């Protein structure tokens, strides 16, 4: 209000305009604006014009807001009010960086302004201007040293900069003033302490943290956090005796938390496989209801102790009749030997149960009811599905459906069978069945909708989801209202499977809009968490948001979009499918989708192979080399990565150098380090001849080099002897698509001797059935 | 299945589980609201691969009419992992946390009166008791029962 210097009547008016804005008396504030602006002497008066525009913006009249705030500002560019309003206005449009400039300019003319300092800092942390947030939080603490928020923010400033020790000293200072105060909430103090402890730990001051935790432990009420970080620290300090006590208490508190079993193994250090099993034995007899202690030894036991435990585990689970027994053991199925122990044992259980309703003929216990046999048949149905024997699995599920036609789980597994066997259209009808058996269960509804989606019955999936969708609007619009990315990702794949690239891109883009929205959702907790002192979770959320697009949903969407934008480059508010497929620069839009992957998903080989495809079409040979290398670091023998090097090696040798002879020779020195392309391919096929996914990548590549040995390409690609390490349904679909593909030149001849040769191998798979 | 305290990087996965399992859905911001207000209170159940098969999203009631008490915003267990006791185990963990962190004297939740499944779960297995009906609670228009589980015996077993 000092920035404004007006006659009393208007100075009074002006104060009312500010007050109307704070109390959202917009219609009344507007009247006062017009009163000042109607007097000719102040029709140009900048702060009233700025305050006019900001009020208008609250009523959704953005462009008149921008005319007014801009015009008002220009009349008085040394008014902190005008600069502050322009920042305020640009903030409501999430243009946070530009808002920062206006606040900094406003403080050029009002250095110690409390509101602008708070607003400015609030955006600096939002944008991760960590240096500037510390300046701003420091400036605040000097002006308002007795306000808790002044210290909280200063400490947070240094923590996020990783100046752990300064963060430590600010926090201890604040903690002293909070021990004395009577206004202190136990919970808020407790949270302050665990945050103070966490920074000490993140600074690797492990013993200081432990002494702190023991000093203030009785004033910390989150006793889970007390004991969990006590165990962490005691292990870190080699207090293994005391660590074991801590983790024994933890396991009593929650016997179904894996972490405390690994803490005990770290504390006790069992020397042999049986000393380690003692840890879990003791947990059983102490927590007989618990299932985690009886499951985890199956991961490390072997030999006859493995089958004894498995025998106890399956008998328990088959008598209690719980469904997810097979699900719990799927990780054991990576061990080819354990699977035989399972198969011989469960198969034995069935043959024994029919001759005499006992798990083994020599068992003493009372006879098992008929349900016990259904559960082993339900297991073996899932077991033979995983083994890759569809028909053998499909007979078990059908015997069991005939015995108890009421148990919905058998219809899901029957659907899973037909899916795994490459017949999703069949799988879909079994979900429809299962779904109609419990109209009330959305979990079944979703799986039906999902299977219908994958079967490209998109409109049928909408109507199925609609059974749980809000009755106001249509189902797709409510799923997007509720940030349902499983439906939208699965929908984008379906739309992409039917060459409806426009509609798929619409779904891919709606998923990004969700991640934008979630990224913005942090804004309100910046201040909230300073009054709540939930600082651990606050910094956890800040760290979460910094890598938010690491989530599987983003990658699933981004993959689909990048595939479509490449296929649209090879052959060419409101998201309209038609307009989105029309994009004049498809590779540029793909780049926008790839950028978060390049930063946050360097784990995956795909993020570099995709990047390669964008830069390969985009001519950029420097970026093309960057992508092949990071992929080579992850898996040197990857079949897609192989196809990518053979395409880079030769477009360097063959044509369009158009760069410094160093850029033209750097690839010659770098690729001859990582001789000749054709023998480079032959050696790949040499080392990886047994593998087929590799074998095809060689096969297409030898056709890339010449069309003459196409016939040999066709024979190396269509090998189907069981010698092959990875000859499965989806790879064979890859090979036969590769003949229609054109990547093997017009092989309609071998394509149908291949479709029919594959129909005999996967008789349920649809991709291989006669016309 | 692993049962552990939910953390902010778990909430999207919780939201996915919710959307698969239940009709009452929330936006991510509401999930953040819980994890940044009552972090100790929500628990998850995950499998070998860190995939969520159950959760309990919980809070303290913000303006309790009487004593402080916790409130179940949402609880789901995928039917595929039915019959392993996760709903009880999840519920027992949030209960213990509400006691330690907020001195809750009970836990309350809401249920459509026609939701037989949930009524039988909460009343028969979790010792929840009907206390009061909220007329036309749901946007559907159905009345809700409010159910309370007394937390003072648990609290006494903990102090021992
Ligand atoms: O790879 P994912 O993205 O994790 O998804 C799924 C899916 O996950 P969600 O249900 O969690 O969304 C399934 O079921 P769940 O057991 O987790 O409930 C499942 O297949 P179904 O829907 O057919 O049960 C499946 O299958 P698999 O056992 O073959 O790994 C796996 O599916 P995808 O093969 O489609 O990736």
């Amino acid at each position: 209000m000092p920035a404004v210097s007006l006659p009393p009547k208007e100075n009074a008016l002006f104060k009312r305009i500010l007050r109307c804005y704070e109390h959202k008396q917009y219609r009344n504030g507007l009247k006062f604006c017009k009163q000042i602006l109607s007097n000719p002497k102040f029709a140009e008066h900048g702060e009233t014009l700025a305050m006019k525009g900001l009020t208008l913006n609250c009523l959704g009249k953005k462009e008149e807001a921008y005319e007014l705030v801009r015009r008002g500002l220009r009349n008085d560019l040394k008014s902190h009010v005008c600069w502050h309003v322009y920042g305020l206005l640009q903030r409501s449009d999430k243009k946070y960086d530009e808002a920062i400039k206006c606040y900094r300019n406003a403080l050029k003319w009002d250095k110690d302004n409390l509101q602008i300092l708070r607003d400015l800092s609030l955006l600096q942390i939002q944008m991760r201007d960590l240096e500037g947030y510390r300046e701003t939080r420091y400036q605040l603490l000097q002006l308002r040293p007795a306000q808790r928020a002044s210290w909280i923010g200063y400490a947070i400033a240094y923590h996020l900069l990783e100046d752990y020790e300064m963060a430590a000293k600010i926090l201890e200072e604040f903690r002293k003033t909070q021990q004395t105060s009577p206004d202190k909430v136990d919970y808020e103090y407790s949270e302050l302490l665990l945050y103070q402890n966490q920074v000490l730990r993140e600074a690797g001051l492990y013993r200081e943290a432990l002494e702190h935790l023991c000093t203030y432990e009785k004033q910390i009420c989150d006793k889970l956090a007390v004991e969990e970080t006590k165990g962490e620290l005691l292990l870190q300090l080699c207090r293994l005796e005391d660590a074991a006590d801590v983790y024994r208490g933890l396991q009593e508190r929650n016997p179904e938390n894996w972490a405390y079993y690994k803490g005990l193994e770290k504390a006790l250090k069992p020397a042999n496989m049986l000393e380690r099993l003692k840890i879990y034995e003791e947990a059983w007899t102490k927590y007989p209801r618990g299932l985690v202690p009886r499951r985890l030894p199956l991961n490390f036991l072997s030999g006859e102790k493995f089958k004894e435990c498995l025998d106890k585990f399956l008998r328990m689970n088959f008598s209690k009749g719980c469904p997810p027994v097979f699900n719990t053991l799927r990780s054991l199925y990576k061990d080819k030997e354990k699977v035989a122990i399972i198969e011989e044992l469960v198969v034995g259980y069935e043959t024994s149960l029919k001759s005499c309703r006992l798990f083994n003929p020599n068992d003493d216990g009372k006879e098992e009811p008929p349900t016990t046999l259904l559960w082993v048949q339900y297991y073996l149905a899932q077991h033979y599905d995983k083994i890759g024997q569809p028909s053998i699995a499909l007979e078990y599920i059908n015997t069991a459906i005939e015995s108890t036609p009421t148990l919905i789980e058998l219809f899901l597994v029957k659907a899973k069978i037909y899916k795994h066997a490459g017949n999703i259209k069949e799988a879909a009808r079994w979900m429809d069945e299962a779904q109609a058996l419990d109209t009330a269960d959305r979990f079944i509804n979703s799986k039906c909708a999902k299977y219908m989606l994958k079967a490209n019955l998109i409109k049928e999936a909408e109507e199925m989801c609609s059974k749980f969708t809000r009755e106001g609007t249509s189902a797709v619009e409510n799923l997007n209202e509720m940030q349902c990315m499983w439906f939208q990702t699965e929908c984008a794949q379906a739309y992409k499977a039917m060459n409806k690239f426009g509609e798929a891109l619409k779904k891919c883009h709606e998923i990004e809009r969700h991640f934008i929205e979630i990224t913005d959702d942090q804004f309100d907790f910046h201040t909230y968490c300073m009054r709540k002192i939930t600082l651990r979770s606050y910094v956890d959320l800040l760290k979460l948001e910094d890598v938010l697009r690491q989530h599987p949903f983003y990658f699933k969407a981004a993959r689909i979009a990048i595939e479509i934008y490449l296929k649209l480059h090879d052959n060419p508010e409101e998201l309209i499918p038609e307009k989105l497929a029309k994009v004049e620069t498809p590779l540029e839009e793909a780049i926008k989708f790839l950028t978060p992957l390049k930063n946050l998903v360097k784990n995956k080989i795909e993020t570099h192979l995709f990047a390669f495809e964008i830069y390969f079409r985009k001519e950029k040979f420097l970026l093309m080399l960057q992508s092949v290398k990071r992929a080579f670091a992850i898996d040197s023998s990857h079949p897609w990565l192989h196809e990518c090097m053979i395409r880079l090696f030769n477009t360097a040798v063959c044509e369009s150098k158009d760069l410094s002879d160093t850029v033209r020779t750097v690839l010659k020195q770098e690729m001859n380090r990582l001789t000749n392309p054709k023998n480079f391919n032959e050696t790949f096929l040499k080392r990886n001849s047994d593998s087929l996914p590799h074998r095809l990548s060689a096969a297409k590549m030898v056709y890339y080099l010449d069309p003459s040995s196409q016939k040999r390409a066709i024979e190396l690609a269509t090998t189907l002897d069981e010698s092959l390490t990875n000859r499965n349904l989806q790879t064979c679909m890859e090979v036969l698509e590769a003949l229609y593909d054109g990547s093997l030149g017009d092989c309609k001849e071998a394509a149908e001797i291949y479709r029919a040769n594959c129909h005999k191998l996967f008789p349920y798979a649809l991709a291989f059935m006669p016309p | 299945m692993n049962i552990r305290n939910a953390r902010p990087e778990d909430l999207m996965n919780m939201q996915h589980c919710n959307l698969l399992c239940l009709p009452e859905n929330y936006q991510m911001k509401y999930y953040f609201y819980h994890g940044l207000s009552w972090p100790q209170l929500s628990y998850i159940a995950e499998d070998e691969n860190g995939k969520i098969v159950g959760y309990v999203l919980a809070k303290m009631e913000e303006d309790p009419d009487d004593v402080p008490h916790g409130h179940i915003t949402s609880l789901a267990v995928k039917r595929s992992h039915r019959r392993l006791g996760l709903a009880q185990k999840l519920m027992d963990q949030a209960s213990r946390a509400m006691i330690e962190n907020f001195n809750a004297k009970y836990v309350s939740l809401h249920v459509r009166k026609s939701n037989r499944a949930a009524l039988h779960l909460y009343s028969n297995t979790l010792n929840f008791q009907i206390s009061e009906v909220e007329p036309k609670y749901y946007a559907d228009g159905e009345d809700a029962y409010a159910m309370k589980r007394d937390l003072t015996q648990m609290a006494d077993e903990l102090r021992r």
